[PDB]
């Protein structure tokens, strides 16, 4: 994302990119998030 | 429609070499040896292609400013170059090649009076 | 269960039929085949790169110059390109 | 002291690549007209093919302006038949010029009489031998003093490639019959 | 046998521009005259340019200009080539010689160079 | 259309001096002088593929030969064709054949 | 499960054709080339093993215990290629015969060979002949199935 | 009660429609390029063989695509302690619950 | 580096008008997404000829390092997957035919035997010579010949390996042979076009061979054969 800006970053791809940010930090703190689904392990678990 | 095309790439090149001055169609088929190309495809060329063309003016029973909006000059256009606050806004290292000349020699005398280039 | 046969029989006929006509059209012509290009212009107002090389059974960086030096390109929005060859 | 311990056997020189620059442009499709040993086909290849009885050779002509003769038997007659193909083009009525002649590679062969042992030389010169029985009949020995390909066949024949002169196949070939002759059957 | 296929080509090509002079308007009469006219007509040096010191690889022209023999005319289903010996592969076939005429449908081939 | 070669021959020329009988006496136009060599060539393919099936054999010394536009051309000298009911020799022969 | 399951499911229904994009940007005359292919009748051998060599021997339900290996045997199956073009020619179909894929075998059941052996057989290979069968061996362990 | 017969039925079903779309995916590949067509090299017999092995030996169900919550513990290793043990565990059944 | 992420729980997860349950997932290695394709294209392969685990693993060894080198950049993947498989083979000891790597890859006898010939000067490696006797036993086993047969067509190999009777000859057409003249020597009798097929050598090949050893055939066998059929009575062609 920061390539991206830096570069040319367009519109709703920073507006996907904030979103899966957004994603990632809140799964990495919790990943339990009732109305959205979970991050996971390659092998099926659910990430820790 | 080949031969309008072709028309339209030979108008380019007479323009380049300097023959700006206003023609027919029909001298254009007699120069180019291509008046057999029957009476009814002259003609649809001649008041159907040929004028909704936005390249060429029609004046009178003649096609004008060639081989699109231009304004010529000899390639000299210095004030046009200049323009005042306004600055061309810009000019295409495109259009200066087909204007007349190549534009190398201008532009490294340009490079040396105001002007810049960028890489767009 | 498989029977080795050091190539197989239709890899074989794809060779036995590549081995009679190329797409390797010699283009010291320019001209007529740009003749046959205005042609197939009059059939539609614009085509897809792959059936334009496809049409003219030549290679691609010639008549791609020629895109260049006549004709225009255009996205419409379903990534692939495609283009059309008016002067206008 | 002989150099070897039976000495050189008359090596034959087989076959020969040589090209040539004529410095300008044809039209090889005039050419495959006019011409009466030649062929021409822009849908196969790019080149008009010619082949001359003289010393029998045959040439490949670009339309760059560069060709390539093979088939002599010796370098003097393969610049003899590129000067021959030149004199060709010349009568044609087209500018050609002997420019650029440069012999590319030399093939040579040679027999020794003898049956020899296959698995032991490629046991013994594993780092160079490739010896595969199931694909090629013969061992394919790559030789780095003067840079030579070799081909070996049990019957004791043997074809060398790679070469620029001929001293390279009997230098090649003087270094190599002393080991072969060494695993004699 | 074959002055018969000549006749059978007389039938065919007759019939089938008959409807090709009725679209330009031409009689019948015309056509006849043509089938009648047309049947009675087939029966050191470091120098590095000069090179005249090879002169005369070449031979006579002059095989090509009379074409005096015999010809042939067909075509070819395989074309084949090992040092000088040539291997011909051929289909179809008219072959006039001596003033005879004669056929094959397919031909094969051998010859040395 | 197809090889037009046969254009060439004494069957081929014979009729196109016929035509051009016609077109002296102006009894037809080129443009169906043409078109009856056209029909004509298609007749003379047809009859040629349907209608012949003989064959022959031959050897001989090849003196020249060329290859282009998909069409080969030879000249072979001391030709034998050689036939199960006919035998020829020739001195040389002029060969052009196209597919 | 194996008399009739596993045929029915393969003749059932997934009867498929496959047919290219001929004719792209011209074309005509005749042919988009399509195929179809349909599955019949079905094999399964003895419980099998390969050696790194490559040589096929009969397998000991034993002998997959103590090296690990899997009590399974190997399947094949009838293939059918059934070429009708859109016009030239309807009939091009060829039979095959084709190794898929090794199915696990339950103990004396009616295909793990011991089933046709008695007492002293079993006791000769090396197999008890009180033991109650029944269960798959994957990877050198019996594994049960629960109801 | 689902013994080996449904559960495999089940499984066996899972493994071949999911061979069915390796063969029609690579035979559309070939088409696309177009004739060198060939059938055995199309299929993929580790496809059926693994995706059953996989399921036996770990005791999950499903290709692992489509979950394996829902039929956990199904499968297992026969425990031998004393004959009447293995006897037992042949004939046990389950029941299954949250 | 990163997991994957995928199909969540009942959902909000924007689907605004949409139909996308909040989003899709993301590639991280396409510049190696090739070489995770090898060794799926490798597997496959050795299932077809039912290798052990073992091979594949050295396969994925000798590609790694190939692709690694990039020294024939260029040249069919799997083209290159196929001939570290094949080396894989001589170098675990049992060799296998080229024909028999045609049958299970989409690539032909020359590219794999040209992409070998360059992994062995690129990888500074090189196998053993092979021999007849790797071959006397897969070739017994589909024949379904008993132990005694398959121990007979061995000596013969080796027999005739070492009396030289067929010199430059392949290794396959002298296996081809002793493992026919074997058969034919004994109750379970195999016919030309049979070998052939396994073998994937051409029968007449197998016809010439065998006509060059039948002139010394006694001396050929083991002192243990139980002469089914006599050598008095051995047929010919």
């Amino acid at each position: 994302l920061r390539r991206n800006e830096q570069n040319g970053a367009a519109a709703h791809v920073i507006a996907e990119d904030v979103k899966l940010l957004q994603f990632h930090v809140a799964t990495m703190v919790d990943n339990e998030l009732p109305g959205l689904p979970r991050a996971m392990q390659k092998s099926g678990r659910p990430l820790k | 429609f080949g031969v309008l095309a072709k028309i339209v790439n030979y108008m380019k090149t007479r323009h380049q070499r300097g023959d700006t001055h206003p023609l027919t169609l029909d001298e254009i088929l007699d120069e180019t040896q291509h008046l057999d190309i029957g009476l009814k495809q002259k003609q649809w060329l001649m008041t159907e292609a040929l004028v909704n063309n936005p390249k060429i003016e029609v004046i009178d029973g003649k096609y004008a400013f060639k081989p699109k909006y231009n304004v010529r000059d000899k390639k000299a256009l210095l004030r046009l170059l200049d323009q005042h606050d306004q600055r061309g806004l810009g000019g295409i290292l495109l259009e200066d090649i087909e204007e007349a000349l190549p534009n190398s020699q201008k532009a490294v005398k340009a490079l040396g009076d105001q002007i810049l280039f960028v890489n767009r | 269960t498989n029977y080795k046969p050091v190539a197989n029989h239709q890899y074989n006929i794809e060779y036995e039929r590549k081995k009679k006509e190329d797409g390797k059209r010699a283009r010291a012509d320019k001209q007529h085949v740009l003749d046959m290009l205005f042609s197939a212009f009059e059939k539609h107002q614009y085509y897809n790169l792959k059936d334009l090389v496809d049409i003219t059974k030549q290679p691609v960086v010639y008549l791609k110059e020629i895109l260049k030096e006549i004709g225009v390109q255009n996205v419409k929005g379903i990534h692939k390109n495609t283009w059309e060859l008016k002067p206008e | 002291t002989p150099a070897s311990e039976s000495s050189g056997i008359v090596p034959q020189l087989q076959n020969i690549v040589s090209t040539v620059n004529l410095g300008c442009k044809l039209d090889l499709k005039t050419i495959a007209l006019r011409a009466r040993n030649a062929e021409y086909n822009p849908k196969r290849f790019a080149a008009v093919i010619m082949r001359i009885r003289e010393p029998r050779t045959t040439a490949l002509i670009f339309s760059s302006g560069k060709m390539v003769c093979t088939g002599a038997k010796s370098e003097e007659q393969s610049r003899l038949a590129a000067r021959k193909y030149a004199r060709v083009v010349q009568k044609l009525g087209f500018p050609a010029k002997f420019l650029d002649f440069k012999i590319q590679n030399m093939v040579g062969s040679c027999d020794v009489k003898f049956p020899i042992r296959l698995e032991g030389l490629v046991l013994t010169h594993q780092q160079f031998s490739s010896y595969e029985p199931e694909l090629f009949p013969g061992l394919i020995y790559r030789m780095i003093k003067p840079r030579i390909v070799l081909l070996i066949f049990v019957s004791g024949k043997v074809v060398l490639t790679g070469a620029k002169v001929r001293a390279e196949i009997y230098e090649a070939f003087e270094n190599i019959y002393p080991i072969l002759k060494g695993f004699r059957k | 046998t074959v002055p018969k296929l000549y006749r059978s080509v007389i039938e065919d090509v007759i019939n089938d521009v008959r409807d090709i002079f009725l679209d330009d308007g031409v009689d019948e009469q015309v056509l006849m005259e043509l089938k009648t006219l047309w049947e009675n007509k087939l029966m050191g040096q470091v120098e590095e340019e000069p090179l005249n010191s090879e002169d005369d690889v070449s031979d006579e022209e002059g095989q090509e200009l009379f074409d005096t023999e015999n010809v042939v005319v067909c075509q070819y289903d395989k074309i084949h080539r090992s040092k000088n010996k040539w291997k011909f592969h051929l289909k179809d076939g008219i072959m006039n010689l001596n003033g005879r005429d004669y056929i094959f449908s397919k031909a094969i081939g051998d010859a040395e160079w | 259309m197809a090889y037009q070669l046969y254009r060439n021959t004494t069957l081929g020329n014979s009729l196109q001096e016929s035509l051009d009988e016609l077109i002296q006496s102006q009894q037809i136009t080129p443009q169906l002088a043409l078109q009856v060599l056209l029909q004509f060539d298609k007749a003379i393919n047809a009859a040629l593929a349907q209608r012949v099936r003989n064959r022959v054999n031959f050897r001989g010394s090849l003196n020249t030969y060329r290859f282009c536009d998909n069409v080969w051309t030879f000249v072979l000298n001391d030709v034998e064709f050689r036939e199960v009911t006919e035998l020829i020799k020739v001195d040389k022969v002029k060969i052009v054949a196209c597919d | 499960f194996i008399q009739m399951s596993v045929q029915r499911i393969v003749e059932d229904a997934p009867p498929i054709d496959l047919q290219a994009e001929a004719q792209h940007a011209s074309g005509e005359v005749e042919e988009p080339p399509r195929y179809l292919l349909k599955f019949e009748q079905i094999y399964l051998s003895k419980p099998t093993h390969w050696e790194r060599d490559g040589a096929p021997s009969p397998m000991m339900p034993n002998e997959a215990r103590l090296r690990n290996l899997t009590y399974s045997a190997p399947l094949y199956v009838d293939i059918t290629k059934t070429v009708i073009k859109e016009g030239e020619e309807q009939l091009q179909t060829q039979h095959q015969k084709t190794f898929i894929g090794k199915i696990p075998i339950m103990l004396r059941s009616t295909y793990c060979l011991l089933n046709g052996l008695t007492d002293r057989d079993l006791c000769e290979l090396n197999e008890c002949p009180l033991d109650p069968g029944g269960y798959f061996i994957i990877n050198g362990s019996e594994k049960v199935l629960i109801a | 009660l689902d013994l080996a017969g449904p559960l495999l039925a089940f499984l066996f079903r899972g493994m071949f429609k999911n061979l069915l779309k390796e063969v029609r995916i690579y035979a559309q590949k070939f088409i696309d390029r177009g004739k060198d067509f060939n059938l055995e090299l199309a299929i993929k017999t580790r496809i059926i063989s693994d995706g059953l092995k996989y399921s036996l030996a770990t005791g999950n169900w499903g290709d692992q695509k489509k979950a394996h919550q829902a039929r956990a513990g199904v499968s297992q290793v026969l425990n031998r302690l004393t004959f009447a043990s293995t006897l037992s565990h042949l004939r046990r059944l389950n029941s299954p619950i949250g | 580096l990163s997991t994957m992420i995928g199909k969540g729980t009942g959902a909000a997860s924007f689907d605004e008008f949409g139909n996308s349950k909040y989003q899709n997932r993301r590639t991280m290695s396409s510049s190696d997404r090739a070489m995770m394709n090898a060794f799926k294209e490798i597997t496959t392969m050795a299932d077809r000829i039912n290798l052990p685990r073992n091979i594949v693993d050295r396969t994925n060894n000798l590609f790694k390092q190939v692709y690694e080198q990039k020294s024939l950049k260029g040249r069919a993947n799997d083209a290159i997957a196929s001939a570290c498989l094949y080396i894989a083979c001589r170098q675990e000891g049992v060799p296998r035919t080229f024909k028999e790597i045609c049958a299970v890859s989409r690539i032909s006898k020359k590219e794999i035997g040209r992409c070998f010939k360059l992994i062995l000067k690129a990888l500074e490696t090189s196998v053993d010579l092979i021999t007849t006797g790797d071959f006397m036993s897969r070739f017994c086993s589909n024949l379904c010949l008993p132990k005694q047969v398959q121990m007979a067509a061995t000596h013969i190999a080796r027999k005739a390996v070492e009396l030289d009777l067929v010199p430059g000859r392949s290794p396959i057409s002298v296996a081809a042979a002793a493992i026919y003249m074997a058969s034919q020597a004994s109750a379970e009798k195999r016919t030309q076009k049979e070998i052939g097929d396994i073998a994937g050598v051409a029968d007449v090949t197998i016809r010439q061979s065998y006509r060059l050893i039948y002139p010394r055939a006694p001396d050929l066998f083991p002192t243990d054969f139980k002469f089914d059929t006599p050598v008095d009575k051995l047929p010919q062609l």
